[PDB]
């Protein structure tokens, strides 16, 4: 529901898909990469679990 | 594409630049 | 002084606006 901010301090809340795209961020990839792919990037996550 | 993108102006610096000239 | 560069045209988004002006 809020990202790595629960953990600095107050839990903000962001939409899901918005705190992923921050995670591509993070890794070097642009965070269209996520909001193009978003449909295929659910359905790998929801097979790997 | 993109799931719930929303529709809006983006301002565009050099426009009223190369306009006024 | 660059090893290995290459020769390529690189564009400008300023350019084909001021010669449309
Ligand atoms: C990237 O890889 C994924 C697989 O992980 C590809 O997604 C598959 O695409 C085919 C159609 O070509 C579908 O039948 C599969 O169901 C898709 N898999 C999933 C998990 O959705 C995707 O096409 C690949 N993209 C590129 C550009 O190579
Ligand atoms: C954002 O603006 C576009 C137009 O620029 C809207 O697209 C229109 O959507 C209606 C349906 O509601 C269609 O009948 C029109 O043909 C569309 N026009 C074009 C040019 O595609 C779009 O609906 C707007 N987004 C939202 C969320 O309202
Ligand atoms: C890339 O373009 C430059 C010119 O912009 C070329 O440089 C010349 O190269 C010759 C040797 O082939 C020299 O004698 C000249 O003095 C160079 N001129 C300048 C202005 O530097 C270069 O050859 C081109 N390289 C490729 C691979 O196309
Ligand atoms: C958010 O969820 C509502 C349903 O509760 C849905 O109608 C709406 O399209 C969704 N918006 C986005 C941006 O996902
Ligand atoms: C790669 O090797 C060639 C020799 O075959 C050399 O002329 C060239 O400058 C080299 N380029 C780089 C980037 O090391």
């Amino acid at each position: 529901t809020s990202g790595w901010t629960f953990g600095a301090g107050a839990a903000l809340q962001i939409p899901f898909a918005m705190q992923m795209a921050y995670r591509f961020n993070g890794i070097g990839v642009t965070q269209n990469v996520l909001y193009e792919n978003q449909k295929l990037i659910a359905n790998q996550f929801n097979s790997a679990i | 594409v993109v799931i719930g993108i929303v529709n809006n102006t983006v301002y565009d610096p050099l426009q009223p630049e190369l306009d006024s000239f």
